[PDB]
């Protein structure tokens, strides 16, 4: 006889996760490069516009 | 362990006594050249000729050994002790195992006769 | 056998741990496996050819780093590992990176063992049947004259082993660890000897670590897994 | 958890004098329910609250400035 | 069939041959797509975002003199010589704790006392060579010495760490309410 | 002539340090024929060693002579991959060359003592 | 789909047997067919090298070849090189002293063919001063093992680069795992205040070692036991 | 595929609640990841010193061994039924090659057969002479295998490997570690 | 010699408006004369330390 022991459930446990859970996340790399070139080029727009404005200010002074 | 340590020798057993005599001769030469290195290396208090006379005395211990096989194990142990001493693996506290009586006088009341041994029942 | 029975509610607990550990180890895998720094620091470091891994006496994750499919719990199984289903990871290049990738998957296979043994645990006795090699329960030895005699003798004197010699080797996570014991026939072993797995690994250090740089003499220590209770004793 | 709202609401529940005493005592702010007192004199508390990690539930408030 | 000799049914498995490693030209990724991951450090940023997620979660630390960690009743700490109900020393000097102790910490002298009962004159444990195996507790038939779950008794001298009969009877005095809780949950499993 | 037994650089293979060996079977059958010829010339025909390695390499050489492709002969041989098999046939060739110097079919030169080989009954 | 609405494991029907049934069987019975195969293999190995193999013993799927010391190197090469054997990996090699024998130490070699999944043992002998030759020219991994078997046992390995002590003190005089060497040893260590170094002194204990081997059984505790020898490899009774 | 990703409500971890769960499904790499902390009412309640199962516990045993009356212990001891080391000299193998075996005895005239045994027992013939005198059928029956090949180094339970290649593998294609089953 | 260029580019960056269209081309030519010495350096692999951990290139030719 064996009373008072720990035993598994009669239906068993549910299955655990032992596979690798590494899902690929992010946009495509061409999306990040296109976004990079867009952010950069808009920055160059504002920067070179400000340089020309500062040149006209230097003319006035 | 392809390559061996610097001052190593592959252990090899000689069937003639005169080859063993040549090897112990070469080994005394190797200890005796390396005694200034030992005095520098272990930062000892005394002079180099005391190391050299310790080396002579430790060969004076085993001079009248007859058995070639026992001479062979004795040679191999001596070369291992040389390889430990020259490579600085032994430290100064185990280098000075070799000099127990020089470093300090242990005290008064050295028992020599039966009576002084008896009064302390050999301590 | 075993010292004593499990506590009353541990089997429902090892499951609750396993369910979250499966995710807690995916996360450690993220910043090492596809780190370019951790990759570059461990790519052709510690390369062991498969014919040199045998002459050096290397085993476990270092022999299975180098291509050879051998592990004791599948090849010569013991302690109910035959009844439990799992797979084995074995690298292909002898580097420190395939010794790394096979450790990362033996976590997975071990969690698979824990689940399959939580589900399939039977009932019954936990120590061996007889009281001439391990002690009676304290319920019984306070009632039984025979069992009090056996209890009082297994601790003053001990049990006696038949005269013989054995080398029994299992697979520690460090690699193959065995013990060679010579039994007198008395109740003390005439001779014991552990074969430390890391002893042969540290003994194979200068065969591998020639020609590497000084930083790469340290990431090779971490793969041969030197805990040093093994190597000297 | 490590939020500011938890330390704020426990500071409100425990009260400012016992807040200052628990702050000189521990770094945390804890609200318990007085399970009992010691023969040496050490009040013990147990925590109901939902946002408590495992092994955080029970604690001692000592009596002496020098505690063991 | 029949195998050669040097030959079992451990042939190579079906598929033990590797495939040749792919050249650069037989790859599905473009050069621009691959090198965007190269110069924009993609998986480095992924591993960065992992530990940024870990910044915003609950720590594990418990505060030690105010909150203690886990205890099972089987746990072992310092030693204690228990007493019977109505106060009797329980140690019948059977020397079984001495005979089993794997590090030879126990030393006992035993004499028949005035009652004619068998008791220990001297009981002693060296706690500097005790290894906490619990064989001394497993071996005693009267269950006279036990392991209390106290680990907080660290000292400043060695002399204090040598426990005679009197220190252990005072421990088995002090912890008896607690050892009740331990042996109510352990004694079926022993 | 000279023969190759193990590539130490080339197309990779499942084992580390081994690589793919070009033309395994002519090297294999020539290494076999060298084992057969030296073993027939230098060992006595009574001896059990000569008998079994002659039979063994005759069996292996028959399997190598029969089937045309690599993946089927390495299933019928029973050893590892054929690169590994060529290493083995090389190794038993060198063994059969050493045994003629050591001459082990002789009766044993160092008999043990009676006190030697006792183990507590 | 919440963590408060998760089911608990602790209340559910758990499996309950009234009574467990475990048949009883000798664990030596499962070996017997392989032990017979091991017998036939070892008889072949003795017939192949009759000059070098003095005996063998099969215990229970454990094979041991019994070989002279001047016969170490020719047997080991065979165990490496023959395709039927292929005992590539050295596992562990060590010594055991029987002080009652004239040749005091015996030196055991364990091998593992990872091809055939087989183990093998090779036992030779050596006295305190006479050697046994080293197999470290064959095996790159053996030499540390050989050298370990040096320091504990004093057994020599002729033809060994870097033979010296390992895993003992550097100035240590003696060979520890040896029956004449006492347990606690000869010396002890303290910090002398005067010389400002550690000093090595003769031994002295604050508690003496009490062995409890004095007081073992006076009844022969195990019998002779049965045998696993197959009917093919024991001598026929006449008629 | 049986051990694949399961969502985080089957994982016994303190997780999140309310609008902060909707926040962290957005700001995450994989949404089915626990936070590591065990649930306080579930994990280790009741504590091991206070269990209702310890009151009812009783020592386990199997039936043909806890039996009160049918077994005697000598039938079911196996420590005393240990087998011995089969130690074979060189001369007892000459006996097995020339006398024979108990399975196939090549001995007639047993009263003279004891004397035929006795000179080998004293060292009459040699082992190389025993191999040379032995017939080809004896050499190929008991020293060698029946085909004439050397006996393979025996293993107890042979293992046949099977490499798992597809989506059931532990690492996908491109990683230098393979699963071998 | 790379540091001395970076401090030689420092006079230009302050006068970049004055030398419009002309000092631009001179600084281009200056930087290009530097870049070809730099590609000499990267083609020789001067700063790279080799490893003498060669995996035994030479195969096993026998007899
Ligand atoms: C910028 C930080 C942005 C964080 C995004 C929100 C993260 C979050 O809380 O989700 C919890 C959520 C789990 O929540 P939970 O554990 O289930 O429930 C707890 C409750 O939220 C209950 O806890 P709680 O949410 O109520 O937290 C308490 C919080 C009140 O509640 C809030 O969380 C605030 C509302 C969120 C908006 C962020 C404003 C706070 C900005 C911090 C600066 C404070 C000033 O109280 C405070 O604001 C403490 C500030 C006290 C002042 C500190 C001393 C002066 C500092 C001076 C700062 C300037 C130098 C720096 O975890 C996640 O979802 C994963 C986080 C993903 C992070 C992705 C990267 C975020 C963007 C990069 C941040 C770089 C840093
Ligand atoms: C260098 C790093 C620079 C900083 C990081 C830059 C991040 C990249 C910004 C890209 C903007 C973006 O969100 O992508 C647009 C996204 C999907 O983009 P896609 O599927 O490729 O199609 C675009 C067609 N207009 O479109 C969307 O996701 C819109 C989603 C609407 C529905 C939401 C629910
Ligand atoms: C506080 C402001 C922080 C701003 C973040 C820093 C600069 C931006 C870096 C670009 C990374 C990125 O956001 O990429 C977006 C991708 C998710 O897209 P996907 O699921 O893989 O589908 C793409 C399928 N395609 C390819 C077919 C189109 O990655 C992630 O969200 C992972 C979590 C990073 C969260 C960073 C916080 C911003 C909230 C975004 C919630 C969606
Ligand atoms: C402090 C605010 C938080 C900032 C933390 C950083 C956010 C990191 C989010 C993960 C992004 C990721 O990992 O994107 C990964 C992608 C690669 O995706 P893939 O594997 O090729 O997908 C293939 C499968 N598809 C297409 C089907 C989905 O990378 C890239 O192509 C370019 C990497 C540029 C990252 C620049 C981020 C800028 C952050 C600096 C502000
Ligand atoms: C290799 C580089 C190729 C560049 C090709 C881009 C052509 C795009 C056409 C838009 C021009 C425009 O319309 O923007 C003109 C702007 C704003 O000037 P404004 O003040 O509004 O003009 C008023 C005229 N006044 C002053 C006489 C009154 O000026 C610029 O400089 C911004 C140009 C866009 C930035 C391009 C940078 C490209 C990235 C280079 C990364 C190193
Ligand atoms: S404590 Fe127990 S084992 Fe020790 S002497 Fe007392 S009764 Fe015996
Ligand atoms: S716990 Fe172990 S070492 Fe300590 S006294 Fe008990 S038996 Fe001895």
């Amino acid at each position: 006889p064996s009373v008072g022991q720990d035993l598994p459930p009669v239906g068993g446990y549910e299955p655990v996760q032992w596979r690798r859970n590494l899902p690929a996340r992010g946009f495509r790399p061409l999306v990040y490069l296109a976004a990079l070139c867009g952010i950069c080029g808009y920055g160059f727009y504002r920067a070179l516009g400000g340089i020309q404005e500062r040149r006209e200010l230097k003319r006035e002074k | 362990a392809i390559i061996a340590t610097a001052f190593a020798e592959t252990v090899k057993f000689s069937g003639s006594k005169q080859e063993l005599q040549k090897r112990t001769l070469a080994l005394y030469r190797q200890f005796l050249r390396g005694a200034p290195t030992f005095a520098d290396l272990y930062e000892v208090q005394f002079s180099i000729p005391t190391i050299r006379t310790k080396i002579r005395q430790e060969f004076e211990r085993h001079r009248f050994v007859d058995d070639l096989s026992i001479q062979n194990v004795l040679y191999a142990k001596g070369h291992m002790e040389y390889q430990e001493c020259i490579n600085f693996w032994k430290q100064q506290a185990q280098f000075l195992k070799y000099f127990p009586e020089e470093d300090d006088i242990q005290g008064r009341h050295q028992p020599s006769n039966f009576v002084d041994k008896f009064l302390k029942n050999r301590a | 056998g075993v010292s004593q029975d499990l506590p009353a509610g541990l089997l429902d607990d090892i499951y609750m741990w396993a369910t979250q550990f499966g995710d807690r180890l995916d996360e450690i895998e993220e910043l090492l496996t596809d780190n370019r720094i951790w990759k570059l620091r461990t790519v052709n470091i510690g390369t062991v050819t498969a014919q040199d891994a045998l002459n050096l006496g290397l085993s476990g994750p270092m022999l299975r780093g180098s291509g050879i499919p051998f592990d004791i719990r599948k090849n010569a199984p013991y302690d109910a590992y035959d009844k439990v289903d799992f797979d084995v990871p074995v690298g292909m290049n002898g580097d420190c990176y395939d010794r790394y990738l096979i450790r990362m998957a033996e976590f997975r296979q071990s969690l698979r063992i824990i689940e399959q043994c939580c589900n399939d645990m039977p009932a019954g006795a936990v120590k061996v049947e007889d009281f001439k090699i391990n002690s009676p329960p304290r319920n019984l030895m306070k009632e039984d004259m025979e069992a009090l005699i056996h209890h009082f003798l297994l601790y003053t004197k001990g049990y006696s082993v038949p005269p013989g010699e054995t080398y029994t080797a299992i697979e520690a996570p460090k690699g193959e660890m065995g013990v060679y014991v010579v039994s007198d026939g008395s109740e003390r072993p005439y001779k014991c000897k552990i074969r430390a797995p890391g002893f042969a690994h540290l003994g194979a250090f200068d065969h591998i670590a020639r020609g590497h740089f000084l930083p790469d003499a340290v990431a090779i220590i971490g793969t041969m897994d030197l805990v040093f209770g093994e190597v000297d004793r | 958890s490590s939020s500011l709202y938890r330390v704020l609401r426990n500071a409100w529940e425990v009260g400012p004098r016992s807040y200052w005493k628990q702050l000189n005592s521990i770094g945390d702010t804890k609200s318990g329910r007085l399970v009992g007192t010691d023969i040496y004199g050490n009040k013990f508390y147990e925590t109901d609250h939902q946002d408590e990690i495992h092994l955080r539930t029970r604690y001692v408030e000592y009596k002496e400035k020098d505690y063991d | 069939n029949i195998y050669a000799g040097g030959s079992a049914a451990a042939a190579p498995p079906a598929g033990f041959r590797i495939h040749r490693p792919a050249t650069w030209e037989e790859s599905e990724e473009g050069a621009l797509s691959k090198a965007t991951k190269y110069f924009l450090l993609a998986e480095m940023f992924r591993g960065l975002y992992v530990v940024l997620e870990q910044f915003f979660r609950a720590p594990y630390t418990i505060y030690y003199p105010f909150e203690k960690g886990p205890v099972s009743p089987r746990f072992r700490g310092e030693h204690a010589l228990r007493r019977y109900p109505s106060g009797e020393e329980r140690c019948i000097a059977c020397k079984l704790c001495e005979a089993i102790c794997p590090a030879l910490a126990i030393t006992i002298d035993a004499e028949e006392r005035i009652d004619g009962s068998r008791r220990t004159t001297k009981y002693d444990i060296d706690m500097t060579k005790c290894i906490y195996c619990g064989y001394c507790q497993e071996s005693c038939p009267v269950d006279a010495i036990v392991e209390t779950p106290n680990v907080e008794y660290a000292t400043e001298t060695r002399e204090e760490l040598l426990y005679n009969k009197e220190k252990l009877l005072a421990n088995g005095d002090k912890w008896e309410l607690e050892l009740q809780y331990a042996l109510d949950a352990d004694a079926p499993y022993r | 002539q000279s023969v190759l037994v193990q590539m130490r650089e080339g197309t990779p293979i499942g084992l580390t340090g081994i690589y793919q060996h070009p033309n395994p079977r002519p090297a294999l059958i020539a290494l076999y024929e060298a084992t057969l010829k030296e073993l027939q010339d230098k060992h006595p025909k009574d001896s059990v060693y000569r008998q079994s390695i002659e039979n063994l390499t005759a069996h292996r050489k028959q399997i190598v002579e029969d089937n045309e492709v690599s993946e089927v002969i390495e299933n019928k041989i029973g050893a590892g991959l054929i690169e590994e098999v060529v290493i083995q046939a090389h190794e038993e060739l060198e063994l059969a060359k050493k045994m003629s110097e050591w001459k082990p079919w002789e009766e044993l030169e160092e008999k043990p003592l009676e006190d030697q080989w006792v183990y507590f009954n | 789909p919440s963590w408060e609405n998760i089911k608990d494991i602790r209340l559910d029907p758990k499996v309950h047997v009234d009574e467990v049934y475990e048949p009883i069987v000798n664990p030596a019975d499962r070996y017997l067919q392989h032990v017979s195969d091991l017998h036939q293999y070892a008889k072949y190995i003795m017939a192949a090298l009759p000059k070098y193999i003095q005996g063998f013993s099969v215990w229970k799927d454990e094979l041991t070849l019994h070989v002279a010391p001047s016969a170490v190197i020719p047997v080991t090469t065979f165990l490496r090189d023959n395709t039927s054997t292929q005992y590539k990996s050295i596992i562990d090699i060590t010594a055991v002293d029987y002080p009652s024998r004239e040749n005091r130490f015996e030196v055991v070699y364990n091998f593992l063919s990872v091809r055939h999944n087989s183990r093998i043992r090779l036992k030779t002998y050596a006295t305190e001063v006479t050697p046994v030759p080293s197999i470290t020219c064959l095996y790159e991994g053996a030499n540390w093992f050989e050298r370990e078997a040096y320091d504990m046992y004093g057994v020599f390995f002729e033809g060994h680069p870097d033979l010296r002590r390992i895993m003992t003190d550097y100035g240590f005089e003696g060979h520890p795992l040896r029956k004449d060497f006492p347990l606690t040893g000869y010396t002890e260590v303290r910090w002398d205040e005067e010389k400002r170094r550690v000093v090595y002194e003769p031994l002295e204990l604050t508690q003496a070692f009490r062995n409890f081997s004095a007081g073992s059984t006076a009844w022969e505790p195990v019998g002779p036991g049965r045998d696993d020898r197959p009917d093919s490899f024991k001598l026929p009774t006449p008629k | 595929l049986p051990g694949g990703p399961v969502p985080v409500f089957k994982k016994y971890t303190v997780g999140s609640k309310g609008i902060w769960e909707k926040l962290r499904v957005l700001l995450a790499i994989a949404p089915n990841r626990s936070t590591g902390n065990p649930i306080v009412p579930l994990y280790r309640v009741p504590t091991p010193g206070s269990r209702p199962e310890a009151n009812v516990y009783q020592d386990p045993s199997s039936y043909p061994t806890n039996d009160i009356a049918e077994n005697p212990y000598w039938k079911r001891d196996h420590r005393r039924a240990y087998p011995q080391t089969a130690f074979f000299d060189q001369k007892t193998v000459t006996g097995l090659l020339e006398l024979g075996s108990e399975a196939t005895p090549r001995i007639a005239d047993g009263e003279a057969g004891t004397k035929a045994l006795a000179n080998i027992a004293n060292g009459g013939v040699s082992f190389t002479q025993a191999l040379g005198k032995s017939s080809k059928d004896v050499i190929y029956g008991e020293v060698l295998t029946v085909n004439g090949l050397p006996p393979v180094a025996p293993t107890l339970a042979p293992k046949q490997w099977k490499i798992i290649e597809g989506e059931a593998a532990i690492y996908p294609k491109g990683y230098p570690c393979r699963t071998f089953h | 010699p790379f540091d001395l260029e970076i401090s030689t580019l420092l006079p230009y960056v302050m006068s970049i408006y004055l030398v419009s269209n002309y000092g631009f081309t001179i600084v281009l030519l200056f930087l290009l004369i530097l870049i070809i010495g730099f590609v000499y350096e990267i083609n020789t692999n001067a700063l790279k330390i080799n490893k003498h951990n060669k995996p035994n290139t030479d195969s096993l030719i026998y007899k």
